[PDB]
């Protein structure tokens, strides 16, 4: 599998693609890697599907019980700190996950948590199988002064290159850019479809 | 010589101390809702209080979900508790079904817990009463919890001190499938004919949720309107 | 100077506590049933209250099985917690040995669960009684579980405030395997005649199930039919 | 003022609770038995009640093992309770021993629970005389056992509310090594000289068993035979 | 052992075959793997039988205590979350199987379940040791706008492709298709055969 | 005011509940016993009764061992769960120490499980008084507990109803190292002179060891000589 | 006769052992405090005591983290020991959330912890009450926590012996948004006209944050300018 | 109405239920001991019983160590639990430290031990005071531990019914650092004079330990000589 | 009415038992102590017992670490249990934290354990004040903890029977920095003034400490001076 997050001027833009094997054997060409944990933050899967779903399951109701008795959306820094000590609690029948939450608060963050739980701020991050293909693209092409359609357009650029020159990553990208003015909207499958013909990925 | 224990039943056959904390709900302020076209509101008198007070913390509504919100009346520490096991009973239910399928089972783990206290010594009730409210799968939904453990699901009513008036007006006034803003203030009518003389009616907070919405509160202004 | 304490008898020999707990189970509302010709059914009276109930959380039957179902009467939070103990232990009892093979037991956990809390201190009996009925391995079954766990397994009975008025028509018009129909219309007088005067029958909930069939309900309109 | 608690003895020395339970086992219905030439029988008057009950759920006579069975007297919660400790303990016993050898220590097990609940606070004891009766490897076996944990095992008694007049007739009637129907007349002699006047002997259940063979219960018209 | 589970249009069609084996040694030449979990959803087995029974068993039960607590079926998205949880709350002790349940409760789905609890949506799925030719015959031929005979008849070339080609599946063919209209219908087996002789698949 | 608890003391200074206990320990049959020249014996009285009685189970003495032995009075129930617990520490002492050495702290098990009981509340003791009896590594040993938890060992006492009078007797009567048959001659008329006049003894259960051998218990007719 | 245990009601409605926690809330000296324009501070009344006393461990205002801050009044036993509860759930609530965001749920977890002593026997309440005050994610924030558990935020109270004139004072004089300076001097004046005649308001605590700021705590001297 | 429960002070502020338990310790037989010129003895008044006893289980001393040894008097049953524990603390420390190197914690263990049950309901104190002696690393030591748990130590003390006279004695006569024999002897007057008139004082049980030796008893003719 | 339970207030709002418990400790000895320029000291009022009484056991001044030590009064037995648990809390606040950085929270966990029991029902609280002393990371501490839980630190006081007369004395004549001969000699004439007429100052146990030293405790001799 693979992820990405890429925080810009005043959005945070995060993707993945949608194959899930749970053999080796590619199973499902349309899965479900990009999950909407809160009204302002979201988070992406790159690990054992199972344990990914349990922990974004118990984030997404943590969360809202969060915001419902405080009616304030949580920091950043607040979930993640809440989900390495979630993780660093059982580390010995640990949850074999690589976790990546992004969202915007006051400033737009993306962390991202390995399997034991460390947490770490960053501009851009990628996890899963097909890693270090988005972070070579991101390292070379990305730039902080970018705007949301730059900056859609290098996460496109970026996971069509993973799923050109990896195995287990694949299927139809889904993008969902997060940002303070619009909240949490994730693209329709037609605008990213013009977007790849529009950059003639396509084959 | 009978009211002294929760475990004791009368040589009539009543509970006393269950019935004393229901007159212990009575001591509260007059808190009333209803459902009407596609969703279902909430009304809440307060007699506006220091001006010290943050308005945050002395709304008697209170968001158990997107889609759940209550209103209590009563001991106002039993209250508080009772809308936090109401929040974490609905993340339980959430969890191992994947929604709040059904506002009824939310409102059954609630009055299971009240339900108990009621029978073991050593305990005594909570003397709250709870108006849940919201959307389901199945739609607009009503319920009103008593000490006791008592459900039953309405369309209206109220809790507290006034709330004979109030079903008494709603008993003989309210029409079902009014568009909300009608259906508001009839229930502002009743709301108000349950004061005493010269009493007049402060601004009382009211939220609503329609068939596919969240909440909402309507802000003190909105609520200006139907004064 | 003795009814105070659930474990104390009397020098006559009672325990008031008990029976106090069977008497508050008279303070709630009348519900018979019968077995008949393959297949049992039931009865429950429902003074209609406020209109605003959805008629779903107020049912008296509840189905604690495709093929087993109950009513209550007493102390409405008892019945509920009670209830979903029958639920539970049907479903503990259907996974030990692959099906509901005997109604029996299922009453018999229920009433064991019943019985004990009429003996330590410190704890209250439920004030609720129960009517069980069903289709088992060997046929049409009708339980009455009370407040101290007694279980007597009748072909018809009833609970409630009129009990023993409906017991006592049952007693003298009741005969057995009568078609679906006519035991039912017989039922309802059964049920007619335990009112007070002036007091018209509303629409009371009748449900029932057959030797090879699972349970339906009678919706209001084909109730509507015996009034 | 000293029979409230279950731990206070009186001034000359009586544990009033206690006997308040054996006079809760005198409300119960009479149930006697014996044993005779190879094996022991037991008889249980019912006054026959509501034709709607089922007779298999009525049965005061209960079947502990294929080699044991019982009866019990007052109240039906408990005595109910208690078979089901009888019941498990005869498997407990049978799993550790590879058999049921000794009918006495099952009723040991039954004692020693009866017996403990009289003696500490916050627990009232069992209301209920439980007569077992089987064949192990000694022979024909007949216990009682009462609410205070008392074991005796005879050759005939009785519990319930005739109890004194049974065990009076028996005490100058009874011979002996009786040829099983012969045996039967005479407990039913017995049982018919502790109604009262007017009252006439309805059908009771009785049933039997002799060495190397298992229970049967003689079934209504095999009864009806000694009417 | 193979499973098969196929959404179209306005109902869902899951298949099994009945051998099992329990040792290499087929031992069973007449098991049952296609189960009813509620009146509009079904369960498939794929897995160890013994751990795999006690699963329908705890899910009928589950399911049946759900209906009869709020008289409404249950989603499909719920059953298969609540089957998540379960595997998930004991993945050091696993149970072995690999679970496959399908429904119609206001849209057909059709949800395949790991044995380490990954949930996934999809339109066609399959589990068990035949399970690559049932997929690579519904890559070729599958379309979503089949009729429920058209589909029924896929699903019996697609068992008689794995019976011809796997050791471990194999016996008769059992079919039930679950639409909304007429609810749980499990196919008789005389009809089955009638459909291998139509369809020209019996040696 | 004070004999309500067992924690208690009265302004004397005494714990009427644990004499109490001791009444209740008076209201139980005579039972004696006595060393001699290389062994102890032990005697009870048995008014017999209903001839229904199999013997096995009305004997007072019972065997904690091969090599120990003891005898109650009081609360049957109570001293019944005793002399269990008196076998049950007997074995843990053999385990842990290949074999019964010392007589005497079996007893002391024994002795403080009942003087725990003197102690909390919510517990009532043992209204049963025990002699136990039997060859140690040291020799004869004979003890005697009591509600309390008192042990003081003999080489004579009683229990019971006429534990006075007994003592009485062997307090100007015994003569220790007896040839054993004259010693129970002497303990016979000992049981004798305790009863009220017009009564007469009827068989008693004796029962002996001697230095080096095991229990045995004088049937009937060996009984029967020393009438 | 009803004022004994924590768990009755009165035939009123009332708890009155929670009242009287209240009650012994009002034996302590009086504390207030108030937000302004970006901030929030608190005043305390000491009349001072024995000079030995090194002033550092009877400061009423304690340091719950260097952003909340809080003064307690009643049994300063219960006063401690919640303010200890006070810092360990800050601490608990900081690392689960990365920081103190919110005042209102620290203040929500001492309120819970209070309010559970009101019901349950075998507990007597805590008879203190709470003001919390500080900074975090939406500013100035200044709670009051009563006995029974009860929460309501305001921008000025007081609690203790005064607290009635306090906030009748406040009720009727304070502004909001002063220049911290100006603030104090009229929370002193406050505090002023709440003493009786002729006593002479001696030194007391005050200590203040600002938005962005962290404690201080004004010395003796920066008070001594606004005796 | 205050000396009911343990838990209870007086007006006064005295706790009656300890006293009350001060006063058990009264009934029982007096126990002295002093130190001398290296090392400590005890001596305890014994009026002869049933001749019946074997001497060996009605000695008040009792050896806790080859190196120190105590004496109770009070309820007996108490007594013997207290001497356990004071064995199985010698044990653990002898055990944690190689060696009882210290008699005063042994002591405190035991003293420990009888406070807390002075202090918590439900539980009623130990009824006994204890006197302990021996030698440690330091040399002659005399405790005396009562019920409440007060250890103070002596170097002469009594317990028991006379322990105001022989401690008024010993106040008045004795002398320390006494050769053994002349010690013993003051001793024993000192236990004479607080008999009654015409009483004979019998042989008591006396016993001794030196600086570098163990203990030992003097049998009964070394103890006739000081008569 | 209310002085029965430690969770009952009166309708004043007083904890009587807490109270009687605070009366408890007034029975005990006078004991007090200041600090001074670089140290602290303790003074303890001995009324000379018993010649037999070995002096090391009855120091009412107990070293708890070589840095902080203190003294009771009251009853001896809660004291003890006292004195043990402040040893034990020093010991793990010294291991968490590399050295007793604090007396404070010595003096915290000491009150909290004592505040606890003033809470429960069930429990009864610790009849004992203590004071604690010593130096610290800050220099110079004096606390005193009561039976309630309050803790105040002084650079002087007393408890016992005398504190009154004591802390008057003080209150008018103490002068902080004396040199530690002159402190003394001030306590001593605080201690003198607080006896009744005609009582003489026996010798009481007076130890201090100094900046950068351990204790020491002036012997009889040193003490002797002072007189």
């Amino acid at each position: 599998t693979t992820t990405v997050g890429i925080t810009l001027k005043d959005a945070v833009i995060m993707a993945t693609e949608r194959r899930v094997t749970m053999e080796n054997f590619i199973m499902h060409k349309n899965g479900k890697k990009l999950f909407q944990i809160d009204t302002y933050t979201g988070m992406t899967i790159a690990g054992l599907v199972g344990d990914a779903q349990v922990l974004v399951r118990y984030m997404k109701a943590e969360l809202e019980l969060y915001r419902l008795q405080r009616r304030v959306n949580m920091p950043i820094e607040a979930v993640a700190t809440l989900l390495s000590n979630m993780l660093n609690q059982v580390k010995y029948m640990p949850y074999m996950v690589q976790l990546l939450v992004g969202g915007i608060d006051t400033a737009p963050h993306v962390f991202s948590i390995d399997a034991a739980g460390g947490s770490v701020e960053d501009i851009y991050a990628s996890t899963g199988s097909g890693s270090p293909f988005v972070y070579g693209v991101l390292e070379s092409q990305y730039s902080e002064k970018m705007t949301v359609d730059e900056g859609v357009d290098l996460v496109i650029r970026a996971i069509s290159a993973a799923k050109q020159r990896d195995s287990a990553s694949g299927g139809m990208i889904d993008v969902a850019v997060i940002t303070r003015k619009d909240g949490y909207v994730q693209l329709p499958t037609d605008q990213i479809e013009s977007r790849i013909r529009k950059l003639g990925l396509i084959l | 010589a009978y009211d002294r224990a929760i475990t004791v039943f009368s040589p009539d056959g009543r509970l006393f101390q269950v019935e004393y904390a229901r007159e212990a709900v009575k001591k509260g302020s007059t808190a009333l809702g209803m459902k009407f076209a596609n969703g279902v509101l909430l009304i809440s008198d307060k007699k506006v209080r220091s001006r010290l007070i943050e308005q945050n913390s002395i709304e008697a509504i209170q968001l158990i979900d997107d889609y759940v919100a209550a209103v209590t009346s009563g001991l106002v520490a039993d209250a508080r508790v009772l809308v936090d096991f109401a929040r974490i009973s609905a993340q339980q239910e959430k969890v191992t079904y994947g929604s709040l399928v059904n506002i009824e089972n939310l409102v059954k783990r609630v009055a299971d817990q009240m339900q108990q206290y009621t029978q073991y010594g050593g305990v005594r009730p909570y003397g709250v009463s709870l108006i849940f409210a919201g959307i389901d799968q199945i739609g607009p939904r009503l319920f009103d919890c008593d000490p006791a453990g008592t459900i039953n699901e309405y369309k209206a009513t109220a809790i507290g001190s006034g709330k004979d008036a109030v079903v008494s007006f709603l008993e003989r006034e309210y029409k079902e499938n009014l568009p909300e803003k009608e259906a508001v203030t009839l229930g502002i009518k009743a709301l108000k004919s349950s004061l005493e003389e010269g009493e007049e009616l402060k601004a009382p907070e009211i939220a609503s949720i329609t068939v596919g919405n969240k909440y909402r509160i309507y802000d003190q202004e909105e609520v200006k309107k139907f004064l």
